[PDB]
RNA sequence: AAAAAUAACAACAAGAGG
RNA sequence: AAAAAUAACAACAAGAGG
């Protein structure tokens, strides 16, 4: 039947994926949207042909200062529109929030503030999350399906983290960031395109550089694929690749059985 | 319309990215690449003429002055 | 690829609308589940093989009182289960809903009272409203989907009815009545079968017996597929046929993209 | 009217695939056969005559330049 | 002018059952009995005077011209 | 002009009721008194003045014949 | 403007309370200081200035004549 | 007339404004501009508003001509 | 066992639609089979066992007795 | 023992209770009787529920032995 | 008693049941042994499943104990 | 049933305002009338009875030692 | 009984603080004093008393000989 | 225990990482070191005694079977 | 980034964005 | 009518029904 691929990968910084190895193996996952977060580089920085996959339209939106965000995507199908920002400070300047209009679906690419170098990006991240559930309370009465291939930074429950007792105050498992999730998921109506299909556990996404917990798999699970819930039914195949990683954070693939048009 | 086009013509030779909000609130997020005294067209993908009677506000991302 | 159809039709009396031929016509559709309303038999009535379709499997919950209710069910495949009643009385003494539960689909057919014979009527039609939006409420939390083929005697819409502006004081077309389908298609996410597909007028499901109203097609939309958000999508094609009838109300029938499993 | 004409006899010319969105957000898919000054005559099955002051955008599906 | 003119006169004489969707997207289906600009008249049971103004499109019923 | 005025003049001078469409939808009633190039006054309990640019449809209660 | 301007001018000059409705469908209260072919004013606490493309009807409160 | 006395005391007395569009949508700001169809509304980016969609001028304060 | 087996039974024979309830709230219902010590067998469309210490709460649909 | 003078108490005189289940469900009723195993309640239906999926037995009226 | 021929019979016909747990986990295989106490199930590998934890053994098919 | 019983003896004797927490993780505060083989008697404004296969713990308020 | 018993004795006479994890997943920490057939009794600031039918497990902090 | 104990036992002598899915889906994941009618030890890095009664299932990685 | 279209809300002091 | 399974909420006075 028909299938869809989805791949939103947390890069930290294009260049230094690149030189990684991102773009030649970007190129043989046969994906139709892959959705960049945390570019770090400037709108003219990707118009260069070092970052030009064959056969995939580019569009990003970058930040005022580049350091601090970035948000990129590569599509197969050329999408009906390409609108960058949400509509209020923290998603504009910063450049966190990129979506590709297609016919029926569209599929959107969020980056959030991790909340782990200070305060202030921590109360910069309740004011994103505080701002983007006022603006997922005013989507929900359209007749588009949307797609938002986020990096969170957050985690839901106690299985998307190892260790849980000791991870309650390091900032992606706060009680106030994992009742978000339960409002996000919960109450609105909103779905996880990795927990429709498999409910296993030990997938985490984000680990941290230090070698012993990677030897030791002390994970996260900070990168998510939110669904509206017209698109539950239509997931075959989420994974997280954990050995071929590029970055801090690993890739994330989703096959579903949408057919992605104009 | 003498004050029309200086605005216009300004974001349409420095190329800034613009949003189009609609009479009907439909916003269109493009960039301007000509104008008439009665259409507008716009390139955010695909090139489309949109009718000066629909719109209802133009805005641009950044700050821009009239010469 | 994979196909489901639906026909729900309320009868007005099973006995009454099988000597009009029904049962010859539900066999030439080639339907999945076939939900059937206001029966008006007991369940010794639907267990002589007058009534029993060749292929298909008859469950059926009665009133204590014949004549006051009653619903049935005809099934391609055998369900998981056959679940009676929702938990409130008007519904429970006077046998307005039965479900059929399968795979990951539970198939459910609801009656309701028409308020259309006296005020006792109408205050017991908006005690079922009441006791159903409760019903919808508790049913958000589940994985299940459900399509209610319900025979719900409101009309939401101008387009649902006639001439609207002398249809504001019937039961039917109350300001109340519709208020509560705007609450369930509108802020519970709900969808209808018909209207996300065909969105064109002078599509009605119920008439009076009067001929000038048949002639004129003076008629109203009475009937729905109401769908759990995850169905928006499975919906094909959704069809009103006027010419063959066997009640007051035309048959409902719609086809899903969506396959049937035990 | 140094765009509005031009434009709309590269669309009627090359008879492409046109949609017409109008002011209250309702989508016409068909071909530019003639327009006017004051209407647009769009054609897929039974044709039209779409006014030009309902009209909101005009999106070619092909990309068309003067 | 000089387009809309000879259409609406070739849906008058035939009298071709005409549908005429109006802004708020509310259709007016008839027939046009007479025209002038900034009218039409939509003929039914009762004859309406629809300002030519408040009409997005006027489509038949049947393929003319 | 040459076709409109006559049907309003009829619709007044023989008193009428008509049941005028706004383009939003509203319908008001009552009966034409009087009507220049742009306004038209419509009697009723309170005598109004309408916009023929927001006005859709003018419709008579029975059928009038136009000379 | 051979009829619409006697009305405005008779509502002008008795200081009665009118209410205007847009084609939103809006009510806006209040007296009228002065208007042109363009635009009127009206007197709430605050003074406004609405446009005459927008106005959908016009009416009294309590029945004034037109000589 | 009337309109462009009432503007150029409102844009030299830069009132902070509020302009209510023909659909309900509520912008808040001072006037740049203005010349015959269009009206430039400042309040941190400079906003065109065309005087076809505009309903209402509202001023906060009160202003005298 | 003086009052569970001439329930059970009762509701047996008559053959009463009776609702199970479970310890972790799924409401089962159907007819009742047979019953052990330890189990009790009922048939909804599929006959199923279901052990007496996962059962909370038997429920009969009509009055019994 | 406690349980069994308890119980007889509670239903001989007829006290309405309300019984807390394992799970947090609570059920309003009488006692009729009991065995080693189940209680009989019934407020409206005779309802039968398993001993070892009560958590308390709650009576509303206080009661003595 | 029937604990032990309906388990016997899902065992000798070799009918793949469901065993519904008490927090609502379903298992899926074909009983392979049973005690007392315990059901050994095996779908890809051999499984103890204790009787104290279970709630529900549906079949597959419609079977009757004889 | 070695040790239990001069447990909730020594509590019931010198009565305690006990705490106990069930399987389901619901605290209840009280004070033991007496106890069975499978049952604990709850003094408050309303006596609970609660089965011993239910509890999880039982703890006093007040650290009391065991003769 | 003939080996849970050694068990929490060598967790008993040793003193080694353990961490008991209820069924229903609440993790209590502390020593254990004293245990009969049915009960532990977990001491800590208040010494407490823990059903042996609510106790899914008994780990140590460290690992001890049995 | 006729059959449970040589099953158990046999997860002994292999040494096969076995998996014990408890009552409320908790997966304890390690291997048997030693077993009574009453409990499990299972070691993964400290030795734990489950209970018996608040086990599910137990369930070995690799296919392994009794004599 | 838009319901191939509500035979029509005597009328939302106004959804910084339908 | 039931999440092939939250390496585990020092603990929801208690979802007439998880």
């Amino acid at each position: 039947g028909p299938a869809m691929r989805i791949i939103s990968v947390n890069v930290n910084g294009i260049q230094a994926a690149a030189e990684r190895g991102l773009l030649s193996w970007l190129q043989a996952q046969n994906a139709d949207v892959i959705c960049l977060q945390d570019t770090r580089a400037s709108a003219f920085d990707l118009d260069d042909p070092s970052f030009q996959l064959d056969g995939y339209f580019l569009y990003a939106c970058d930040a005022e200062l580049p350091e601090q965000g970035g948000v990129a995507l590569y599509s197969r199908l050329q999408p009906k529109a390409v609108i960058s920002g949400l509509g209020f400070e923290t998603a504009d300047r910063y450049g966190r929030y990129l979506q590709a209009d297609f016919d029926k679906v569209s599929i959107a690419t969020l980056l959030l503030p991790s909340g782990q170098s200070g305060d202030e990006s921590l109360n910069q991240k309740f004011k994103f999350m505080d701002d983007f559930t006022h603006y997922l309370s005013k989507q929900r009465r359209k007749r588009r399906e949307y797609i938002y291939c986020g990096s969170l930074y957050v985690a839901h429950q106690k299985m998307d983290v190892k260790n849980w007792r000791e991870c309650q105050q390091m900032p992606g498992f706060l009680a106030p960031e994992r009742a978000w999730l339960d409002e996000v998921f919960g109450n609105l109506g909103y779905a996880d395109a990795l927990r429709e299909v498999s409910r296993e556990g030990d997938q985490f996404s984000w680990w941290p550089d230090s070698e012993q917990a990677e030897m030791l798999n002390l994970g996260w699970r900070f990168d998510y694929q939110v669904l509206t819930p017209g698109l539950r039914r239509f997931v075959r195949n989420a994974k997280l690749p954990r050995q071929p990683r590029f970055s801090q954070h690993a890739p994330l693939i989703v096959d579903y059985d949408w057919q992605l048009s104009i | 319309h003498s004050l029309q086009d200086p605005y216009l013509n300004t974001l349409r030779k420095e190329r800034v990215p613009v949003s189009i909000y609609l009479v009907n609130g439909i916003k269109l997020q493009g960039q301007i690449e000509s104008f008439d005294q009665f259409v507008i067209l716009l390139k955010n993908t695909v090139s489309q003429m949109v009718y000066k009677h629909a719109i209802s506000t133009v805005v641009p991302s950044r700050p821009v002055r009239l010469p």
